[PDB]
């Protein structure tokens, strides 16, 4: 059963991908 | 078709620090085709998760100029003005971005989660009804960068 994120964590998500991308782990 | 630009690694220096320190970034790309504009690289604090509004533009840099290969600066900007941060975003986990920008047009962005907290036990667990940021320790949570890639026009 897949968790869930709190306002803050989800608006942190929301930043760090930007103009609607799709944030990776990482550089490749 | 390709980005002519593509970021292969952030290193996070310096890191876990106080708060005051500036940030400092260990960048490394490759340009595959030669560019004639400059790159236009910013850190940009997220003071508050809630707002926007609070975010601080720690440092814009242009960077040039720009040939095909391989390509590495560091990229330091001092820490964000805690007189606009609230204080309740102040303890605990924010994050910084660092964006790359192409004819204005943003192509990157790297986020890294970043914890401030007291180290002091006392501190820790008895807070400063105001945050006291000479005390709080910056850890940019630098196992986990955060790599969001943008189609842009790169002609």
């Amino acid at each position: 059963a897949m968790g869930t994120l709190t306002p803050k964590e989800a608006e942190l998500a929301r930043r760090i991908r930007g103009a609607g991308g799709r944030t990776l782990n990482g550089f490749g | 078709a390709m980005a002519k630009v593509q970021v292969n690694n952030v290193v996070v220096l310096d890191n876990p620090s106080p708060f005051y320190n500036p940030f400092q970034f260990e960048i490394t790309f490759e340009c595959i085709e030669d560019l004639s504009e400059d790159l236009e690289w910013k850190i940009i604090y997220v003071g508050s998760a809630e707002s926007e509004e609070y975010d601080q533009v720690l440092d814009s840099v242009l960077v040039g100029p720009v040939p095909a290969g391989r390509h590495m600066f560091v990229f330091q900007a001092d820490a964000p003005n805690p007189g606009l941060i609230p204080d309740a975003d102040a303890v605990g986990v924010t994050v910084v971005l660092i964006t790359c920008t192409y004819r204005g047009q943003e192509f990157i962005r790297v986020g890294y989660y970043v914890n401030n907290e007291y180290t002091e036990t006392e501190l820790r667990e008895n807070p400063p009804v105001k945050p006291d940021f000479s005390k709080l320790q910056r850890n940019i949570l630098a196992s986990n960068p955060r790599v969001t890639r943008f189609h842009i026009n790169w002609e």
